[PDB]
RNA sequence: CAUCAUUCUAUGGUUACCCAUCAUUAGAGGAAAUUUCCAAUAAACUCUGGUGUAAGGCUUAGAGUGAUGGUCGAGGUGCCCUAUUUAGGGUGAGGAGCCUCGGUGGCAGCCCCACCAAAUCCUCU
RNA sequence: UAGUCUGGCACGGUGAAGAGACAUGAGAGGUGUAGAAUAAGUGGGAGGCCCGGGCCGCCGGUGAAAUACCACUACUCUGAUC
RNA sequence: GCUCAGGGAGGACAGAAACCUCCCGUGGAGCAGAAGGGCAAAAGCUCGCUUGAUCUUGAUUUUCAGUACGAAUACAGACCGU
């Protein structure tokens, strides 16, 4: 947590890999690369009941705990890669996505570039569930 | 029981001269700790750098994988 | 049974009755240089297999509990063994049995 | 353990070069100790006897009312009776000066129990122990602590500091502060294996010298 | 649980407190005098008919439900 | 009548060493939630001795006197749950270890009342 | 008990790199209150110092214990090797 | 020092059975256990103090070969308890 970085105005970047599935939300800051990571706290790490692991509140608590951990190391700004469950599963990002991004837009982190890395298959394997689907 | 982030050297990422904006960002790496070397586990990192961050005033829908 | 940790009994060296300190006897560790254990290993070593009997037909379940009497008067400090009859349960000055007391 | 030097024990008259001071000097000595335990009963205590008058200069008080009154009147002693010892040892808490004042006391024989009251062993459990013996010898018995052995104790720094010699006496009894010191503290040996590495021989004050 | 046991007649110290410290206030109501000085509400009314005819209080409002007194005026 | 603090004494006290504490070794023991009881059950930690490490009165008996014919005041002291989290909502039992007469406010300092913490935590619930 | 598996010793050698040790020669290096003063720790000691002359002392005071000038070992990080 | 099992007669609550007295009470109870023997100012019951369940030579009895072991009986020398 001591870098020879110029301290005033010139920003120090990481990229936060916000992976919002429908049953958990992962706010995970890494470097510019992704190879070395900085902070990772999830929805389920904060709120201790399984149904509100994916709540937008649980994802907010995470991104607040991410951001204040990220200011100790002095990574000022964040690039963003938003991600849904993806593959053959759902491409619409989870409910915790926006609240978690807003949480480190309210914390004090500068926002770099936002994109989707939702692992979109060109052409997929077979999907879990039947011919007749997931009945209820 | 100990901080792993205590022992992170902070290295600069240079873009080749064909691009305008030189400095890309900052890459924390664990120091040489006996066998495994700082430069060793650093010489294959991809950087997904947008053109707008790399060339001065141009399109911001093009990215460039640059490896150390 | 139950034996008290104190016993005003005969001390051989003192030649009188003096108060002793009662403690349960245990075995010592077998010396590796006792003549029998030396003879054993010389015989046991090499080929021939087990040379002397291994007792297996274990019949009795309790010991003759032995007391290690120790003279309290600090010039003497002489000791002797005091073997008592076989008993399963055994304690040193546990809880004196009382009379006119309710068994609840 | 054995130092074994007795070879050509002179050249300690090279004193005018090692010294350029003026005053009362004490030719002190420190010994190299290795692999010793501070906390446990690793015991390095008692006294190592010198025969050859080292002459330690400290504040001495001797308690009695005997021949040792008029025997020590030829020493110029402050000889004191029992009815001045109460005000010496009453004020031990409030009065901010060091109350004992004099860095030696005494328990006698014929006065065997000098004082075993609350005003007595209050003194033998703060330092400066009333240790020196004055049985019925009655020929010196005062100056024979300032003329007798040098002392050593154990503490939790693994080291030792002791005063062996002096400026005042000639350089023939100061090698008898080596001869009758190192002949003992070699033979003074328990299983603190080969404790004597080497002997950092000193003047009072000056440049390094080596014997062993 | 907690049982407040007030004085029906004045302890010597409490009348020494009531005939000293009560006119030093800005209000004299028979419920504050009762609450504060550990005396009774009816007794605190009986105290202030006597201190009325001493001329050391000030009768501002008197009603059956609520009588109010205050300190004697500055001048 | 009880307990502590004080000095004065007493043929008294082991000084390479006494005692309160810190610790480990040597034994005895529960209320309650849970009902309808029965006899259990099963801790937490206290009491007395050894030994050992800082200061320095011991623990014995007599007398004078600190604070009470009756004392301390007499009050803070936990866990549990919650996106009212400098706050709100619970209500069980029984065990040892600590600031001092607080500061501020309101009719001020007394009587009251408010409001901000000191070290509390272990177990059968 | 054959064989089998396993560890050690010998045959059994060269060269580098890393690490944990350890001897050699060093710097930084300790803060119950309080004394004006980050009191490692003992043997000091009212005694020194330099260009005829001054300072650190001593006491006052915290504590079981206070420097100038002689040395050593306790013990925490760095750091060089025939 | 006491007398037990059991019975009779009484006595608030109290009944077939709690407790309290008086009377009868040869053992009809009890003495750790199997059974037999023994036992009433005791060998039982309740208290008091205790460690003779200690130390030591021999002899003897029981089984018996008249050998061991176990168990036992009379002494003797100590030291002890009551």
């Amino acid at each position: 947590s001591l870098g020879p970085q110029v301290a005033e105005g010139e920003n120090v970047f990481g990229v936060c890999h916000i992976f919002a599935s429908f049953n958990d939300t992962f706010v995970h800051v890494t470097d510019l690369s992704g190879k070395e990571t900085i902070c990772r706290v999830t929805g389920g790490m904060k709120v201790k009941a399984d149904r509100d692991e994916s709540s937008p509140y649980a994802a907010m608590l995470a991104a607040q705990d991410v951001a204040q951990r990220c200011k100790e190391l002095g990574i000022t700004a964040l690039h963003i890669k938003l991600r849904a469950t993806g593959g053959n599963r759902t491409k619409t990002p989870g409910p915790g996505a926006q609240s978690a991004l807003r949480a480190l837009a309210r914390s004090g982190m500068k926002i770099g570039r936002i994109e989707d890395v939702t692992p979109i298959p060109s052409d997929s394997t077979r999907r879990k569930g039947g011919r007749r689907g997931r009945r209820l | 029981v100990v901080d792993p982030f205590s022992k992170k050297d902070w290295y600069d990422v240079k873009a080749p001269a064909m691009f305008n904006i030189r400095n890309i960002g900052k890459t924390l790496v664990t120091r040489t700790q006996g066998t495994k070397i700082a430069s060793d586990g650093l010489k294959g990192r991809v950087f997904e750098v947008s053109l707008a961050d790399l060339q001065n005033d141009e399109v911001a829908f093009r990215k460039f994988k640059l490896i150390t | 049974v139950n034996v008290p940790k104190t016993r005003r009994t005969f001390c051989k060296k003192c030649g009188k009755h003096q108060p002793h300190k009662v403690t349960q006897y245990k075995k010592g560790k077998d010396s590796l240089y006792a003549q029998g254990k030396r003879r054993y290993d010389r015989k046991q070593s090499g080929y021939g297999g087990q040379t002397k009997p291994i007792f297996r037909k274990k019949a009795k379940t309790t010991k003759k509990i032995v007391l290690r009497l120790e003279c309290v008067e600090p010039n003497c400090r002489s000791k002797r063994m005091l073997a008592i009859k076989r008993c399963k349960h055994f304690e040193l000055g546990g809880d004196k049995k009382r009379k006119g007391q309710v068994i609840q | 353990s054995r130092d074994t030097l007795y070879e050509a024990v002179r050249e300690v008259l090279h004193g005018n070069q090692r010294k350029r001071r003026k005053f009362l000097e004490t030719v002190e000595l420190q010994i190299s100790l290795k692999n010793y335990d501070p906390q446990k009963d690793k015991r390095f205590s008692g006294t190592v006897r010198l025969k050859s008058t080292p002459r330690p200069k400290f504040s001495v008080c001797v308690l009695g009312d005997q021949q040792h009154c008029d025997e020590a009147k030829a020493v110029d002693i402050p000889h004191m009776d029992i009815e001045a010892l109460k005000k010496l040892n009453k004020n031990k808490k409030l009065v901010k000066k060091l109350a004992k004042k004099y860095d030696a006391f005494l328990a006698s024989e014929s006065l065997i129990k000098q004082i075993p009251r609350i005003l007595g062993p209050g003194l033998n459990k703060a330092g400066k122990f009333p240790s020196l013996l004055t049985h019925n010898e009655n020929m010196v018995a005062k100056v024979d602590e300032v003329k007798s052995t040098i002392k050593f104790q154990m503490k939790k720094v693994l080291c030792l500091a002791v005063a062996v010699g002096h400026v005042k006496m000639t350089d023939d009894e100061l090698v008898y502060n080596i001869h009758l010191a190192v002949n003992f503290l070699v033979s003074l040996l328990k299983k603190n294996w080969q404790n004597v590495r080497a002997l950092y021989i000193k003047s009072t004050m000056g440049k390094p010298q080596r014997l062993y | 649980r907690d049982k407040l046991n007030n004085l029906v007649l004045f302890d010597k110290a409490t009348y020494d407190k009531l005939c000293k410290e009560v006119p030093n206030y800005k209000l004299i109501t028979p419920a504050v005098v009762s609450e504060r000085l550990k005396i009774r509400g009816s007794l605190a009314r009986a105290a202030l008919q006597e201190l009325l005819s001493k001329g050391l209080i000030k009768l501002v409002s008197k009603h059956r439900a609520q009588v109010i007194y205050t300190r004697n005026t500055k001048g």
